[PDB]
């Protein structure tokens, strides 16, 4: 809210998590899903 | 052993040589992929 005693406590706390890397660990925990098998997965090409 | 003599038949001899040049060249370039068979790749490789 408009002036809170919990902004600066979290502002320091978010900076701790990306220093430890846990904001990157939780990033790779949810956004990483199936690899979405790429366009370079030809494996066969009968010329048509 | 039979070769075209008139220019009326050289272009038929000319284009058909260029046609069978690209057919055999596209055949050999693709058949390297199909004899080098990419093996069985069941889409689980580790615990990750
Ligand atoms: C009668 C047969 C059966 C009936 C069937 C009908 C067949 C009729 C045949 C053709 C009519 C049109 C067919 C469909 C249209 C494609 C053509 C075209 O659009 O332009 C093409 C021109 O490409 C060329 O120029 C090809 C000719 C090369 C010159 C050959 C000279 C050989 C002489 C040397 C001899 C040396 C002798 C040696 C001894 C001295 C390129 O354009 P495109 O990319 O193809 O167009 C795609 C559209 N797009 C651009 C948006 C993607
Ligand atoms: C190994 C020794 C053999 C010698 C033969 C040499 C023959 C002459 C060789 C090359 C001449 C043409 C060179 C340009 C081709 C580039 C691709 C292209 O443009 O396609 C485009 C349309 O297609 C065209 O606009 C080309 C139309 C002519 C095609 C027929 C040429 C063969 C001649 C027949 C006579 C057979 C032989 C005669 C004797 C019997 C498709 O669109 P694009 O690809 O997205 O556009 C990229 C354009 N770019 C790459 C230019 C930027």
């Amino acid at each position: 809210p408009m002036g809170s005693p919990y902004r600066d406590k979290i502002t320091i706390a978010i900076l701790q998590l990306q220093e430890e890397g846990k904001l990157h660990m939780m990033k790779e925990k949810w956004w990483r899903g199936n690899g979405c098998p790429e366009e370079e997965s030809k494996e066969a090409s009968a010329l048509g | 052993e039979l070769m075209p003599k008139a220019l009326s038949t050289r272009i038929v001899g000319g284009i058909w040589w260029f046609f069978t040049l690209i057919i055999i060249s596209s055949y050999t370039a693709n058949l390297a992929a199909f004899l080098t068979v990419e093996r069985m790749e069941s889409p689980i490789d580790s615990a990750d």
